[PDB]
């Protein structure tokens, strides 16, 4: 029980992913991008939801109350924003690229002294991927500053004792400039009793017109109270509570 | 944007919504880089793992549900993921 979008296309898959790429947890997807990306121009759920008029105000939330033993899968609001969420006010951006939840990074810049998108760039709002994505030439010089390891096939592996020492990275939006510390951008694996430590940061060059661009995962979002306000066409952030 | 670089595996958004009247249940993962709502369906290619586990769309028991037909199959990076287009009520959440 909460808003039922009616006359909603949808799809059925009859052949779909395996357990190694969707796991058993989620039965499927469910995009919250503007049209244009739209697979086969089909009216987004958020979209239809607008246009029957079922929430005051078009825009939604998510908040990773990744905090105790909270509900998994973050808490998404649709409708507002909740204070309850945040610490202080949001700040927002606006949309750039009616597309994907893009809009323009300042500049990211490394503790040790190093500066990436230096004269700023493009980046998209992305709750679907965890890792934060970057130009290749560009991470790959983050990748060293982090002191990283780049293995063969593709991993930059970092000493899961080292990991608390390695340098914050900030990412300066809209004049404002949010932090990342590297327990938050470190992502850990753990295997028949055994953590593995590596980078989340991935070099992977997005090919125009869309690219370059790039993707600020949940390893970003997980730390911001995130709104995505389709009415102004803007994104906030505030440090989530 | 690569499906590659997306979770999926251990995506963070996630909830629960329903499809049909009654509702069905399925957890899906809130993605903000795409744009298009899926589940799998009861009419499953092959009784593989992920037609076992996961949750299947079934229109015969939805007094909402609108035909449509409009078969779809996109390579989704890694593999295909293919099905067709239906209509229905979706509600959030499900329960």
């Amino acid at each position: 029980g909460g808003v039922k979008v009616e006359r909603q296309v949808f799809g059925e898959a009859t052949k779909q992913p395996g357990i190694t790429f969707i796991a058993a947890k989620f039965d499927g997807i469910l995009g919250m991008a503007y049209p244009r990306i739209s697979v086969n121009n089909v009216l987004p759920v958020f979209d239809n939801l607008m246009q029957q008029k079922l929430v005051d105000q078009n825009i939604f939330s998510f908040y990773l109350s990744r905090d105790p033993d909270a509900q998994p899968g973050g808490e998404l609001m649709l409708g507002g924003t909740d204070s309850k969420y945040y610490k202080g006010s949001l700040s927002y951006l606006n949309v750039t690229r009616k597309a994907y939840w893009q809009v323009h990074l300042d500049q990211v810049e490394v503790a040790s002294g190093l500066t990436l998108c230096k004269e700023g760039c493009e980046a998209i709002v992305d709750t679907g991927t965890s890792l934060m994505v970057g130009p290749v030439d560009e991470v790959r010089e983050l990748q060293k500053a982090i002191g990283a390891v780049p293995l063969i096939q593709g991993e930059y592996m970092i000493p899961c004792e080292k990991v608390s020492t390695l340098p914050a990275i900030t990412l300066k939006l809209g004049g404002k400039g949010y932090k990342l510390s590297p327990e938050d951008y470190t992502l850990k694996v753990s295997q028949a009793g055994k953590t593995l430590c590596l980078s989340g940061f991935m070099g992977m060059d997005i090919p125009p017109p869309s690219g370059p661009l790039w993707i600020l995962g949940d390893v970003f979002i997980g730390r911001y109270y995130t709104v995505f306000d389709r009415d102004n066409n803007r994104v906030g952030f505030a440090e989530a509570a | 944007i690569p499906e590659v670089l997306k979770n999926y595996m251990d995506a963070q958004y996630y909830g629960e919504i329903g499809i049909g009247t009654p509702p069905q249940c399925f957890t899906v993962v809130f993605d903000t880089g795409s744009s298009n709502l899926w589940v799998p369906s009861i009419h499953c290619k092959l009784l593989d793992i992920a037609c076992w586990i996961h949750h299947k769309y079934n229109s015969d028991k939805s007094s909402t549900y609108v035909k449509n037909g409009t078969s779809f199959d996109i390579h989704y990076g890694s593999g295909s993921l293919s099905g067709y287009l239906s209509q229905d009520t979706v509600s959030v959440p499900c329960q």
